[PDB]
């Protein structure tokens, strides 16, 4: 192919790389959210065991 | 690879879910 | 056939794997948020 980035094979590759990147970013966002919620869960558990 | 499952399972067990 | 076809097939397999992992992370987050909410309810009952 001479079309460079816009060749049919290269756009298929590029689209898959872009979607895989979005999935990897969402995974990182989910792990960030999980460790933040777990931090709050543990704090609230101390307050719970303190009151009850 | 997909060893991130063990971390998820640690969290789930910490909040009281079981196997 | 060619190596571009091999790279496409590898990327599609990785895509399927990533969607599976994201499903597991979304499910775990939903389960943990549910417990966190219910713990807040119990902290409301105790306080």
């Amino acid at each position: 192919s001479t079309m460079a980035l816009l060749s049919q094979e290269n756009t298929q590759i590029r689209d898959l790389q872009q979607e895989n990147r979005e999935l990897w970013i969402s995974l990182e966002e989910h792990q960030d959210a999980l460790e933040l919620i777990m931090s709050k869960y543990r704090k609230q558990m101390l307050q719970l065991m303190v009151a009850k | 690879w997909k060893q991130g499952r063990q971390l998820l399972r640690q969290y789930l067990q910490e909040v009281g879910y079981t196997d």
